[PDB]
Order: C-alpha cells, then structure tokens, then sequence
C-alpha cells in the first residue's frame, strides 16, 4: 500500500494532493453514513505532522461552515508537503488550530476524528502524544480514526504502548494486517474501506486477503442432481481413545453436515459405540487395541481402511503418548492420501514425516499446539502470519492457525477470517472444524480452498446461535452448519 | 445533505 | 430499619409524622398503580393501635372524598402518637371509625387495607385480632398489607398462629426478610417498596440483600474477542457411581452451558461412557474402581487429574458410603484448588476437612443434606440464615442452602435468590448448579459471586420453560441456559 | 388557596411541613412523568427565602442520591421557618447549597427547578433575581417551575417586570387565575394540578373555575327518542345589513348545528336570500328596510315574529347608525324572551335598558367592544374578571368576554374557557358563537349554562380542524361543531 | 387521577 | 423508579 | 458500493 500509493503517483500520474482530497472527503461520507445529518456535531481534529495529519486536515476543512463547530489540535513539529498545503487551505478557508492541547478540550466537543499517526507510525507512543490518547479514550466521546486506530502497528495490529479506540475506521485501499489481527481489530470499531482512486489492478495485486462471503460462495462445490453418495466422497477418520470417546463424533458430524457422502471413524473398541449411539448415520469401526490408545499394531488396519476413502483425518482426541507418537507417524510416512493433522496427531508429529510426504496435508493447530511443534513460546506464534507462511513453504502444506482471527496459508497465499464468536472459545469446536476441513476436500476442493471455505463456515454457524454466545457447544454448532450454508447462498 | 442538495 | 426510622427522625431530623405521611401516601399509589382509577371502590381500612395502623389512618384520609366509600376499623386498645395524630386528622377531615367488627362488615366493601400489625408484631395472634384475620381470608375480598402482612414475622417469615394472604403489599425503605423467606413471602402477594424519604446512605447500609438482574448483569464475567478456551477456564468433576450414572453428566454440562473453557469428568468405568453418549463435548475420564465406587485407591490419579484444572467439583452422584467418605476427606484435605462441594460429598464431609483447608470452598446443601451435616432437623435448618452464616464464617466457606428461596452467604454478606419455580424440585436440577457455580469460578468469580450468578440464572432459566413447569426435567432447564443468559442482558 | 393552606393547617390540623413535603414530593413525581427516568439528569434547583423556595427544597433533598447531580442556589436574604427547616434536611442530607449565582453555572445541568417566587411575589422583579430568570430564559435547559412561574402575578396572568417559561408547572390544589389567564398561561407550558392533602371540601369551595369536559358532558341538554322539532326550540335570530350580508347565515348555522329545532333570521331584503342559497335549511324572512338597515320602521314586524320564538339572538352584521341604535334599544325594552346580545346591537346598546328588562340577557362582547360599552380602553378591560363580575351583577346579565381565554359569568359564578386556537382570531367565529348560545337557550339550558357550553364547543371545534389553524374560517368550524359534540361524549 | 389534575 | 422499587 | 467496502 505504501507501494500502492507511490506507483499511483510516480507511474499512474495522479497528483498526491488528489489521493489525499479523496481520502478525506471519504472520511466525512462515512461519518455521514454512520452518524446521520452531521450539521448538529462539533468536531476535534488532532493532526500530526504527517500524511495522516495531512488526511485530517482535509476532513477539518471540508466541515467548515456545514457543522456546529470545527478545530484542530496541530500535535506535530513540522509537516511534510502534502500535510502543509492542506493545513494552508484549513486556515484560508477560516478554520482554527490550536497547537496546545488542554484536557478539559474535549468538553466542548461530540466527536473526535484521530488523524496523529497512520501507516507511518514508529516504535511506542509516549509524551504528550501517550496523554492526548489517554485523553480521548477516557472521554466517552465518539471516536473516528483516520486510515489506521493511531498507536496500532499496521503489519502486526500491535498496540505500540498505547492506541486509541475508535467507534468507526475509515481505511484507504485496503484493509491492513493490522485492522485484521487483535489486538488491532479489537480497536479498529467498525472498519469501512474506501477507493480513494488506486487502479484496480493495483488494489486486486495484494497477496494477503480476508475471505469474504462472496469467496466463499463461489468456491462451494456443485451439488448436481444426478448424483450419489460416491459423487461426495468418502472420509476416514482416526480418533478418539479410552480418554476421549467423544471427539470423534465431532468430527466425524462435522464431515457429514457440509455434504460429504460417507463418513467412517476408526475408534478404540468399546468408545467407538459412543458415536453411533447419538448418530446412528455415522460409520464407527471398532479398533482392538491393548490399553485404549492407537498403536503399531494398528498400523495395518488403519491403511487398510484407508484404501476405500478419499481423505483421512487423524488426531482428534488421540492422547499423546509414546504409542500413539510411533503409530501416527509410521501411517502419515505411508498414507498415500490427503491428511487432515489435528490436536494429538500435532503434538506427536514428526515434521520430517510431512517433508518426506508425496500426498497434501492440512494441519490445524490451536496457538499452544504450534507453540510446541516448532519449539517457540505461544507469544512468538500467535498471530505470528510470516512464521506460518514459512512454516507452510518448507513443509509442503497448508497451516490452519486457529484464533479469534484464523490464518490459512499455503506459503504463496495467505487469507485471513474474520467470521466467529466466543462460542467457539471452547472444547470440542475444533474437533468439528477438522471433520469441516476432511469433509470438503473428499467433495473434491483443494485443500487450501476446503479450508478457506471450512473456517468462514464453522464462524459463521456459531454467530447464527440464537442465545447468548458463551452458551455454545460444540453439538449446537454442528446443528446450525447447515443453516450457515444455507445464509451463504 | 453534505454531498447533494435535492 | 427500626435503626433506619431512628436515625432518620433522630439524627437526621425528618419528623416522624413526614415519614408517616410519606408511607400512606405511597400506599394509595401503589393501589392505584394495582387497581387503576380508586374511585369506584370502597375501602375498608384495618388499623391496630401502633405506628402500623397510623400509615392506615394515613391512607384512609387521603380517600375521603375521591373513592365511593371508606371506613375504619380501629381494633386497637389505645394509641402511639403518630396513630392518634393521624386518627385525629382522619375524624376532623370527616371520617368514620368503628370499634366493632361485624362479620358482615365485609359485605359492603371491596378492597381491605389491612393496618392491624407490621413489624411491631410480637408472639401469636389470638382472639379477636385472629377472627378479624381469619374473616378476611375467607371473603375473597382485594387485600392490600401495610408493611407487612398482618402476622408475619418479618424477621422469619414465619406464620405468627395465622397472618393476612394479601394481594399487594406496600413495603418502606427495603423488603424485609419475611417478604423473601416462605410462607411470608407467599402470604405477601405482589410486593411494592416505597422509598418514603430515608437518606439513600442509609437504605444502602442494609447488609442482607435480594440478587437482582442488574447485580448479576454486572458480575457476568467479560468475552474479550480475542480469547480461547484457556481464557475460560478448566474444570474438574469427580462424580457419579454404578448407582447414578446421569449426575456426572447433568453437572458437566451446567459448566460448560455457562461458558466454562474446558470441562472433564471424572467417572467409574463404563459408567463415564454415558456422559459422551449424550453430550461428546464433554471430556469422561474412565476412574478403575473396585466394586463400582470411587475410593482410596482413586486417591492419586484424581489429584492428578486436578492439577490441570482451575476448580474441582466433587459428590454429584458418588454414593455415601465407607469408602466414598475415606476418598472424599483424603481429597479435599490434599486438593489445593478451589472446590465445589455437592450431594453425597457432603453426606460423607468431615468438617474438620473445611477448616484446615487453605484453599476455597463452595457447599451447596439441600435443607435435608444441611441437616445431617450439622446434626440438627430439618425444619431448624430450613430458611435458618443465622445459621447458615455461622457456618460459613466458623468454615471459611460459602455456603448456598437451596430452597424456594435460596440462601447464599460466606458469613459476613448473605444474599437471597428469589427466580425459580417448582420445576426445579425435581432430582437433577442440583446437579446442574454445581457445574453452574464450578463453571463461573473457573472464568474468574470468586466462590461467593460465582455462587451469586449461577441461583440467580439457574432460577431464572427455569422460568423459561415454555410448557407447564412440573414438566420441567434437568436436561431441559441446561437448554434454557444460554437463553436466561441472553435475557440477563 | 391562602385560605385554604391557613384552615388546612391550623383548623383542620395539618402540619405546615407535611403539606410542604407533599408539595415537593408532587413535583419530583410530576418531572418523573414528564421527562421519564430521573437518574440521567442534573438538577439545578433555584430557592427563593418564602415557602416557594422550601418546596423547592423538598425538591431537591429527594432528589439527592437518586440522580446525577443536584446543586441549590439559594437567592433570598433570609428563610421563613418551614424554609429553613427544609433547608435544614437537604444540607443534613448532604446537600449542596450556593449562595451566589455565575452565568455559566447553566452549562453544567439539564434542569432547573424554579422554586424563587410563587404565590408570594409582590411587585416587580429587578436585580439579581431578574438577570437569573433572564439567564434562564436564554439558557435552552428544561424549566419546571414550583407552583407558579416566578414573576407570573397569580390573581392576575401579569408578567411582573420578567418571568420564568416553563416546560412544566406544578401547582398545588387548584389551577390559579395567573396559570389561565394570558400571558401567564403562555409561560406556565404544561400545568399539573397535584393534590397534596387539603381536604376535599375546600378545594370545592373555589367560585372561579375552569370549564371542563366533564362539566359539559353533563350540561348537555338529553335528546329524548320521542322528540320532534318543538322539543328542541325556536330561535330569531335579527341580523345583517347591506353591508354584512353573511353573518346571519352564520349565526343561523350555528344555532342549527348545536341541535335547535327551528331557526329563523329576519335581514333586510335581498340580503336574506344569500342565507338559504347557501344553507336551505334556514328560514330567512325578508325585511323591507329603507336604506338597507333595520330601523324604527321595523320595530312591530319583529316583536311579531319574537311572539313564536323561545330565543331572540339579535347583531351580528347590523350596522351601528343612528336608525339601528333607535332600533335595538326599543326592540330590546319591549321583548319578553330571552336575549342574546352580540356585535352591533352591543356598540349600540343603552346599558339602562337591560336594567328595565324583566327577560334574561347573554352579551358577548369581544375586549374592543366591551372597551367602548363601559367607556374605557381596550387594555383596561381585557382578561378583567373583576369588571366582568361587577357588570354582570348590575346589568343582572350574562356577559361572555372573548379572548383566548374567554371569561363567563353572572356576577356571582365566574369560569374560564380555555379550548380553542388561533384559527378563531378571524371575522365571523363570533358570529357562530352566537348563535350556538342562542341555540342552547331555546334547548332548555339557562343563560349561563348555554354560554358555559357554547364557548368550550366552539374552542373544541375550532382545535379538531385537520389542516394548519390559520387557515380555518367561520363555515368549516359550523363543520366541525358535530364531531365536537360526539367527541365530548 | 388521586395525584394528579390536567 | 423514584418511588418504587418491585 | 463504489465508495465504499465493509
Ligand atoms: N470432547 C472431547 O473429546 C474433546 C477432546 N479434545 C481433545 O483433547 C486433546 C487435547 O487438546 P488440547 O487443546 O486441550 O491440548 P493440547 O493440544 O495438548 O494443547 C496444548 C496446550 O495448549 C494450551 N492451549 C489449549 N488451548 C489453547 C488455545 N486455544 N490457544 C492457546 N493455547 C491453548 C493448553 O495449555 P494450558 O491451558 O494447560 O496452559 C494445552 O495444554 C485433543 O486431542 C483434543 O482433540 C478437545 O478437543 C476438547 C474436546
Ligand atoms: N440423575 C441422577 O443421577 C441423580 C442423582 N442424584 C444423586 O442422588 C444422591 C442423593 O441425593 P438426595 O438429595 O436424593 O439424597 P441425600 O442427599 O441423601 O438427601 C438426604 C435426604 O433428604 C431428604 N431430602 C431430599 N431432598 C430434599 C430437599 N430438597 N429438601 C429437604 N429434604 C430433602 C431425603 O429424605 P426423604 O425424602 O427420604 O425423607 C433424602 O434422603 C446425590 O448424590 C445426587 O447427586 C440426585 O441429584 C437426583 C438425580
Ligand atoms: N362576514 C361577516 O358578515 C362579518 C361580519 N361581522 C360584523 O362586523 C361588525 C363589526 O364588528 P367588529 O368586531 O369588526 O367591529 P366592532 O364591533 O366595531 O369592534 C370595535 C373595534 O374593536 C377592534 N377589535 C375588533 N376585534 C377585536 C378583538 N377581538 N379584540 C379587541 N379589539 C378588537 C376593532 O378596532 P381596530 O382593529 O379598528 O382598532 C374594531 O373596530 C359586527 O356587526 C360583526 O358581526 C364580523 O363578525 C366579521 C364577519
Ligand atoms: N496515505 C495517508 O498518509 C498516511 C501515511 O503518512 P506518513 O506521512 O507516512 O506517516 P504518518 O502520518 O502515519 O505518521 C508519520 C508522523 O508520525 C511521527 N511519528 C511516527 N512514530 C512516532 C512515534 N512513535 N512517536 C511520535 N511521533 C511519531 C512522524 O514523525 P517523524 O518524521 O519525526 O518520524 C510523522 O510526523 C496513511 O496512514 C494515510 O493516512
Ligand atoms: N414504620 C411503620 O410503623 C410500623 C411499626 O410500628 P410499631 O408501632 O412498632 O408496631 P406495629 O404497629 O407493627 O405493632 C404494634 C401494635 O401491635 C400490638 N401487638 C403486637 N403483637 C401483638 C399480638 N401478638 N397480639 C395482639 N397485639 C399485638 C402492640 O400492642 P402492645 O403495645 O400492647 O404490645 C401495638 O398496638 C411499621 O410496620 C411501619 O408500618
Ligand atoms: N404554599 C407554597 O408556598 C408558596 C407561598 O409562599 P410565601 O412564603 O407566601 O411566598 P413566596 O415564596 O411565593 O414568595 C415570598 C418571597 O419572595 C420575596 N419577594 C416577593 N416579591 C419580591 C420581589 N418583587 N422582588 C424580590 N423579592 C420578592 C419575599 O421577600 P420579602 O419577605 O422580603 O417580601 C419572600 O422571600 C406558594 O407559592 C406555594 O409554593
Ligand atoms: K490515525
Ligand atoms: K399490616
Ligand atoms: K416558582
């Protein structure tokens, strides 16, 4: 974007005075929009001395003489051009700057639009800048942020020290990282995204996206009418053990809800007959093992049942255990088919097993499972999209990171989903993404589309919940998967 | 009313 | 509040008639507001010889004039002040007072004021007083109580030999614990508390309370977006047996229906299967028991089990017997989480146990469990607050002494919990509120608000219930959850 | 009212400081209704040093702990007793007084609570206390003025010097005069009339009275189903000229429309024929005149055509010569029926002749026509009721004086009409008036009754017009004075 | 209508 | 709310 | 939609 803006001057021609009008002309359409006639409101415009202050000005002179009352609070030492011209016209047009600001400012005021630091901001937010933040977040007024919340880091969504929470962001372009991963998205309120007169082209080059419903819709597989079970393929799952008998039946229901056509699990015998107790429509195989855990011994079995299917997901409530780490990675080395890796078949996993693979893999770590498998803190990783760009790059696969905000990347192409609720902060709602995930790559999606098209769902069906969020489980969730599809189309 | 008026 | 009238006229300097006054009038009010428009009804005013009957002289005066009819019964043998002030006011503004009661005397009237005794009563009612109360019991007349109704204790509830069944009643300053406690709360019918000038410091001082919607509203714990199940906490719960294996299960899921993070049980094999059959999110630990009964050779895996988790409920389900109490006492000595302490692990408490331990504890007793722990009858425990608080306080603990009005309290602050119906008498519904209260400390109340939310939100799901409540069965109030949750906000 | 609180307190027995208490009590409850949940607002609450200023200071100590801010600014030299005994409880209570006013203190509340002035005021405000009400009225806020806006003279309507407008105003046991006459009725906003426990028969006892809904349903005259057109009367009614050719057809209407049984106009030919080109149903007799007025020459062809009627309405639109002078005064000597007096026959009228008159007489002047009758100005007559009364008594009449507020009486019994609008304050409202009086007469309801009726009807009519009220004229309140009727019952 | 007249 | 609470 | 995304 800062590419995006220089070419758009430098090559397109398109004067940066332009880009800037628009940008802040943009910001006032959208405060309309948002707070209706804007005639009755008195504004409070803080500008720093760069291009975002620049972007401010533009908005502070574009309100006088239409609303009840304008000023600008000048925060900066010195302007850059497009900045200086703009403040030029705010004065010669009538309007007032301050450069002192006073706490009791905001008395006098209704609406704040922050215009100190966009794109441009570097390392933490302290002095008067910090206090003037600190200010307007005590104030209970409404809170309007120009291009970026300022103190947000806008390729991490970082808090640098201290940032200010808007009611309403008005982005130029596109959406940046740092609107998109908390704490940032948390502080960015309601994010509108404004053309600002970038070539298409331009704005379209920009390799790291948020799935939106539209993506999804049209990479939904086709559902003809002459067609049958086999048309919608087949899953194996391998999950479960003495600890954890309902895991599998999580998975195994998330499979069949997104209209795969043959679900199997393959459990430890006598869990297995948990599943098919609550849905006798899913296919629960009895595994003789010695202790209730998955082993070598079962190694052969296990390919065996994996000849008949398309794709087969492994880990779900496995255990971790030494037995189980020999079993799992023993089948991954010689499954020759797509290999969905969650939960316990991650904590076991060797990585040189993915390497050495000739078939896909998807893996879907929560942050305390990645943590572990690549030996960092869950700090390092959480959030952390290059890390997992690079780990997807040199493994061959496709990374599903879970969080508020999931990450999905094949090392090329990273999106990001935004779709979900605290519902899902809770045991089990992982077990049914990867079913999810298996489920639409037997329906014949790439694993990098089946799981672009799983996270947005599995969010999706938990907003559609009727009650109160934190009230969730997992079994409703399954329940309201295909009312999401529905919504969707 | 801040863009048009009708 | 006989401390609040006090302090009030004494320190403060209201006149006591400006506060008799205020307290009439609220009652005309409070009958207008009930019955609409006063004036087509006739009034039959019931006033012993206190300051209970000088609020009804009060109210009788303020209807001469605007009501068809109004007459005084005066069944008192002489007058405090404040009364005979206002029987003055009354007879020189025109009103008519008799000595005498006539059975009869009701035919002719359509609403009794009922002013005889408020919080002055002392010992049974007798005699004439008694005949009176008795006849409007049977007239099916519309009954308003000043205060109180005539005959409850209001520091009981109790039934002093017979008491008024009222409509309405008006209540000043606070609601008395004989409008929360049965049968008074019964016999008070819809309760109105007026505010009749007492400075709002005072009103504010009272150390016993009613949980309200806005008190529970604000300890709902918070859903940051950006969170996981850790956020949300782990539970543990050590329940069940080959006696009761669906206890387990009905507690497991009031934790996670609450918004609890992570929740495992702890169950004798195969009784744990049941749990995952029914509801797979929930995690169902197989326990290798001897004869089908935890017991000391369960000791150390279950505190192992413990050390992963942030609260441990424990007795839903255990069965009471030898081995049972030896298990129970060893794991409550050595836990050092916080511990929520239900059915048979109370039957089986050493409350020795309670007093060494450093860590909190929750016990939720029946009235019936109340009674064996404490080695007293049920009918001297039931609705006992004082003793309640005495022993929480000598047990550093919070005790919740369920019933129609429950009773929460850690010696120093008591609460009462009025939401609910008679669905909840039913086997079960116990079980799910001890997952409830384990589920809001994991998220971070402490024992004493955890309990707080949860008799307030497990009451009020089961008002929920769309059918008729004593068809309401355990499984059904965990559904309405999430709803009472919603409705809270 | 002086009277009234004087018995109240010391022959009824009621304290002076409960019926102040209830008086402030009504405010708070009166503001809660009006500007619904309190707790939101900041209260600034103006005292003066008489009785008016210790209602205001019940105001505020209820107010205080139960909204967000109350602050008192007390204006007066010194506190009659009931004053400081209020003033007493609200700083005992822990509130704030100031004793000096600053101009910027307004910003800081959403109310003002105007308690300086009340019944007491005497003479002109000036100084301070005129640069606060000033300040108030500019100031935006919403103003509730305690019993009586301050500066409005309550036995009179008169702004003394400067006065406080209202929002809202609380009065206590009856509506004063100052509240129904203008321009104290225009600053009072919206009047709550608040019973604060004198008794009953006192407030009945007040002479002067505000003419109701309910007082006009049951002075309707009954319209038996055996009824014919004599049932209902005989109205004359002897109006117009060459020059005012329409006000007789409106007259006649208008005594048609309020249910009379027969109406007949008699008017100078050809004027009579444009009565029944517009309305059929009239009788319009011819009078052969000898310049286009009635003169002398006339006399004995009306006493003719008086002989068959129950009422003679005689004026509108006659014209004021010497011939029409000569005309009325001997026709008004010599008729034996009941007479109603309007317009012309009014500015011609010789008073002496309604002392001779054995017959009953109504005048319904408006102010510049009752000024030129009793020989003084406009200003001094105008909302005069004393002169009314003195007039009415002497002339043994009833005289209805128009004006926004329209005064009725006979000398002895005064009400005040304040239904309508502005869309009467045009040529030709009074001459329907008129008629509708005369009209009420002929049904059976007395003089004053059939003037009582009258002039609320017709303000009534007047307010149920569709379109904007200056666009009403006389034939589209004819209109309306059916749906007036139905809607008073 | 027993507080209050309009 | 000022004079009741239910 | 030409001005703005959401
Ligand atoms: N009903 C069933 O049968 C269910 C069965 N399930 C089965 O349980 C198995 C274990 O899975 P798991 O995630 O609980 O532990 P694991 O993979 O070892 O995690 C490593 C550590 O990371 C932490 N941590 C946990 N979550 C985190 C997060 N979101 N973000 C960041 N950190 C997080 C947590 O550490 P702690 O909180 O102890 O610090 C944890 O110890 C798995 O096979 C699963 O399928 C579950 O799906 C539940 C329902
Ligand atoms: N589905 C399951 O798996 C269920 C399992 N459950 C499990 O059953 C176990 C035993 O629990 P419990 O309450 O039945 O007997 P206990 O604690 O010994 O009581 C002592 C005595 O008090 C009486 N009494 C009973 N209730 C009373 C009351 N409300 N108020 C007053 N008195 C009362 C009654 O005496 P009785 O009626 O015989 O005179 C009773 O004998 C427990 O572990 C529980 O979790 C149950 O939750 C049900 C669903
Ligand atoms: N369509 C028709 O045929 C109509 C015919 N009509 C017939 O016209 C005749 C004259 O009636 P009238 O009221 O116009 O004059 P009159 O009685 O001499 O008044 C004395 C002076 O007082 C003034 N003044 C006027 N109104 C006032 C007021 N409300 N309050 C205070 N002052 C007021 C005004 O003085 P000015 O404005 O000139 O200073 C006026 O000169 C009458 O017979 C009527 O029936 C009218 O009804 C209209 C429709
Ligand atoms: N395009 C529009 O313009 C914006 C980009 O404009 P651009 O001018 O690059 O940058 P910005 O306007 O986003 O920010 C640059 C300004 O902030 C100052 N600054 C950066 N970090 C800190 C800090 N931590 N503490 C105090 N001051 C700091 C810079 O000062 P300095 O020059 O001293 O480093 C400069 O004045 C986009 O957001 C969009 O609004
Ligand atoms: N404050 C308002 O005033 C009330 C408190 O007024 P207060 O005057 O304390 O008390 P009350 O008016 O509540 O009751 C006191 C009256 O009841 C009599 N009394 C009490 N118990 C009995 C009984 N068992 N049998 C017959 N008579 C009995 C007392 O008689 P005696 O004096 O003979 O004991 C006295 O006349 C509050 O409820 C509220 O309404
Ligand atoms: N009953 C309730 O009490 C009220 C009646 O109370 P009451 O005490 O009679 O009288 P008020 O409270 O209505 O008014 C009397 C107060 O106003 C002062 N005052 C009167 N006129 C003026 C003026 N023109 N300029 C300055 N100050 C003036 C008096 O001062 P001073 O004593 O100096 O004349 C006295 O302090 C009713 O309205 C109702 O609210
Ligand atoms: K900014
Ligand atoms: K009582
Ligand atoms: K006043």
């Amino acid at each position: 974007m800062k590419e995006i803006d220089e070419l758009t001057i430098k090559e397109y021609g398109v004067d940066s005075r332009i880009l800037m009008e628009r940008a802040g002309i943009s910001v006032v359409l959208a405060m309309e929009e948002e707070l209706g006639n804007l005639s009755d409101y008195r504004f409070l415009v803080l500008c720093g001395g760069g291009n975002n202050g620049g972007d401010g000005f533009v908005v502070a002179r574009n309100l006088l003489g239409v609303v009840k009352d304008v000023l600008v609070v000048f925060l900066g030492k010195k302007k850059t051009p497009d900045c200086e011209y703009n403040y030029g016209l705010y004065k010669k047009f009538g309007g007032k700057v301050v450069e002192q600001f006073e706490p009791s400012i905001l008395n006098e005021f209704d609406v704040v639009v922050d215009a100190i630091f966009g794109t441009g901001l570097r390392g933490e937010i302290t002095g008067e800048y910090a206090e003037i933040i600190n200010l307007v977040n005590k104030s209970g007024k409404v809170v309007v942020s120009v291009d970026v919340p300022s103190g947000i880091d806008s390729n991490t969504g970082k808090v640098l020290r201290t940032a200010v929470k808007a009611d309403l962001t008005v982005t130029f372009g596109v959406p940046k990282i740092g609107h998109i991963l908390f704490p940032g998205r948390d502080l960015t309120g309601k994010l509108k995204v404004a053309n600002i007169g970038h070539p298409v082209h331009l704005i379209n080059s920009i390799n790291r996206y948020v799935i939106t419903r539209e993506m999804v819709r049209s990479l939904l597989p086709e559902r003809p009418r002459d067609s049958h079970k086999g048309t919608y393929g087949k899953v194996l799952i391998i999950a479960g053990s003495r600890l954890y008998s309902g895991a599998p039946v999580l998975s195994g229901m998330g499979s069949l809800k997104v209209g795969t056509g043959l679900v199997k699990l393959a459990v430890p015998f006598p869990q297995n007959l948990i599943a098919t107790s609550r849905f006798p429509e899913l296919i629960s195989v009895p595994i003789d093992t010695e202790k209730g855990f998955f082993s070598l011994q079962n190694l052969q079995e296990c390919l065996e049942l994996s000849k008949d299917v398309d794709v087969v997901a492994i880990g779900p409530g496995l255990g971790n255990n030494e037995h189980v780490r020999e079993f799992v990675n023993e089948f991954l080395k010689t499954l020759e088919k797509p290999a969905v890796i969650d939960a316990d078949a991650i904590n076991v996993l060797d990585t040189s097993v993915l390497k050495e693979r000739k078939s896909p893999a998807v893996l879907t770590p929560h942050p305390g499972e990645m943590a572990r498998l690549v030996k960092k803190t869950v700090g390092d990783v959480k959030y952390n999209y290059e890390l997992a760009e690079e780990f997807a790059k040199e493994n061959d696969c496709v990374l599903v990171l879970k969080s508020a905000t999931t990450i999905v990347t094949d090392g090329e192409k990273t999106l990001f989903n935004i779709t979900g609720n605290t519902g899902l902060s809770k045991g089990g709602s992982g077990d049914v993404l990867t079913g999810m995930i298996a489920g639409f790559i037997a329906q014949g999606l790439s694993p990098l589309e089946a799981s672009t098209v799983s996270v947005y769902l599995h969010g999706f069906a938990a907003e559609l919940f009727e009650q109160d969020e934190r009230g969730l489980t997992a079994s409703e969730l399954l329940r309201l998967i295909p009312e999401a599809i529905r919504r969707l189309k | 009313a801040w863009l048009f008026e009708a």
